[PDB]
């Protein structure tokens, strides 16, 4: 296998020989250079958006990958015209990533059957279901074409979006400081530390973002994260 | 209303960082009528009961002992299964560690009722009237259904007459469940392992609580396997359903359903094994602080760090 070692270790973790399993993913996977600008941005996003109520662990970035799923950029192209495009987190159990990478994020969690994202890394990290003896997880960064957001302060099961709306935003009490947003390849990255959103009567601590069309998502990065738990299990 | 000075009230309430309901003070004055020298012991010969806890401060027993020298009322007469909501005021039979305490859903609120527990038997808390007059009356009435000794019976009926008249003059119900308790029980979201109920705010959108994904019976089975595991490796495996539920508590917290983590941590505390102290020491402090019940976060952290089965009198 001429694949870089971090890529080989990622393949081993997600799952034939390595290069044959790699092909099953139908995804191009490259290592982001630790000294690149993408890496700086991504590590700042991780550092700044760990929420204060997620205090069981600290997160350590092991590897950062740039990913491109076959056909996905073409599938996403009509949505690139839409306004409000944002780079957001999505965590999942390691056992789902074979299918995630081959098939993309799919639709079957309190705003109905949708594809869920967060702007706080630790919020998404919890959906890895990592364990004290199982302390490595995978988390995605995806470009999400949010457009006109249906803003909500509590759970609603959405059969369909209200006309004119393209996505749902659950309003958090705490939000990355909008003054610290930066633009990366035409995508807004909300990597500032959390401040009060000013949203007065919302029942969510942190933002949630949901889209109801699988084509509204362009996966861009995959991170391998170490969960450093703060206390022993017993 | 009771003839206890502002200064003595502040002495009790500032040490515990909790207000006491007025029946606490009235009952002290009743017990002084019973025995002016040693009111704390006025019920000992007849009922086997002694007033303790905040009553020790009214009694002046804390004199010559201070915070600097190791005085912590968060642990004083805190029996092994007393959750932060439960503040011991009366002790009975040492064989079962029978005791009664005020039960508060919130440190900012007066007690909902007087609960009892036998800490050598189990973690169960039983409501026993909404004030201490009722709690001692109910106990006395029960003792009268258990005995035939004529001398003891005549003693108890005299005390019963005095207690009943005092409570009637003051307006304290002697019923096991009062209107106050019934209204509070309509806000209970889950019984928990101790059966006394858990109350958290639930808003018009049903935000505030969600259930655990396991029944109580199955959670007890999970706890049993963790306790009976024979090695570190086995125990980590048996812990897997707990870690899963702790993950779900995180989601519930993110959506302001703080009661779920309170319930999980409480059941683990109630089970009693030291193997749960680190997980309950994460779950409960965070839930209490999210619920703005900070004193209970302080109690649970101090109690888990020193959860004694038999040396709990801070004044001994
Ligand atoms: N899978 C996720 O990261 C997620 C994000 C936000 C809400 C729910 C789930």
């Amino acid at each position: 296998s001429k694949l870089p070692k971090p890529v080989q270790d990622l393949i081993k973790m997600i799952f034939d020989p390595i290069d044959v399993n790699y092909e099953k993913l139908k995804t191009d996977i490259k290592v982001v250079d630790r000294d690149s600008e993408e890496a700086e941005i991504i590590r700042k996003y991780v550092k700044n958006t760990h929420a204060t109520t997620h205090n069981a662990y600290d997160l350590e970035v092991i590897d950062i990958f740039k990913i491109e799923r076959e056909g996905e950029c073409q599938r996403y192209k009509p949505f690139k015209q839409l306004h409000n495009r944002r780079l957001l987190w999505h965590g999942s159990r390691t056992t789902n990533f074979a299918g995630i990478l081959s098939q993309g994020l799919r639709i079957a969690y309190m705003f109905g059957k949708g594809i869920y994202f967060a702007d706080m890394v630790s919020k998404s990290a919890n959906y890895c279901h990592t364990s004290q003896g199982d302390p490595i997880g995978l988390i995605l960064l995806g470009e999400v074409a949010l457009g006109n957001m249906y803003e909500l302060k509590h759970a609603s099961h959405i059969s369909k979006l209200p006309k004119g709306k393209h996505s749902v935003k659950g309003l958090g009490k705490t939000t990355p400081d909008p003054s610290a947003n930066i633009s990366l390849d035409g995508v807004d990255v909300p990597l500032g530390t959390g401040i009060s959103s000013g949203v007065n009567d919302t029942s969510l601590l942190y933002n949630e973002y949901i889209v109801y069309d699988i084509a509204q998502v362009n996966l861009k990065y995959l991170l391998k994260l170490k969960f450093n738990f703060k206390t022993s299990l017993w | 209303e009771a003839d206890v000075s502002s200064d003595l009230r502040k002495e009790v309430e500032n040490h515990y960082k909790l207000s006491l309901p007025e029946d606490f003070y009235h009952f002290w004055k009743f017990c002084e009528e019973l025995d002016p020298e040693k009111p704390s012991d006025s019920l000992s010969a007849s009922l086997g009961l002694q007033l303790v806890g905040p009553y020790d401060i009214l009694a002046g027993k804390h004199k010559t002992k201070k915070k600097s020298t190791g005085l912590n009322f968060n642990l004083h007469w805190r029996f092994y299964y007393d959750p932060p909501e439960f503040q011991t005021i009366i002790i009975g039979d040492n064989k079962t560690q029978y005791h009664m305490g005020y039960f508060r859903d919130s440190p900012d609120e007066f007690p909902v009722y007087v609960g009892i527990n036998e800490a050598k038997k189990n973690c169960i808390i039983v409501p026993n009237g909404d004030n201490v007059f009722a709690a001692v009356k109910l106990f006395l009435t029960k003792k009268l259904r258990e005995i035939t000794d004529k001398k003891k019976i005549n003693l108890l009926k005299n005390i019963d007459e005095k207690l009943t008249e005092a409570a009637r003059e003051l307006g304290y119900s002697l019923e096991q469940r009062t209107v106050k308790m019934k209204q509070r029980d309509k806000k209970v979201v889950t019984k928990t392992f101790h059966g006394a109920g858990l109350v958290v705010p639930v808003d018009k959108n049903d935000v505030g609580y969600r259930e655990l994904p396991e029944t109580d019976a199955d959670l007890k089975r999970i706890c049993k396997t963790i306790v009976e595991a024979a090695s570190d490796e086995e125990r980590l495996k048996a812990f897997a359903p707990i870690q899963e539920m702790m993950t779900f508590v995180q989601f519930a917290n993110d959506e302001c359903d703080y009661g779920m983590g309170l319930e999980l941590g409480m059941d683990l505390f109630c089970y009693g094994s030291h193997y749960f102290h680190k997980v309950a020491g994460q779950l409960l402090p965070l839930a209490y602080n999210l619920l703005k019940r900070n004193l209970f976060a302080e109690i649970i952290e101090e109690h888990l760090a020193n959860r004694s089965q038999e040396n709990i009198d801070q004044l001994a």
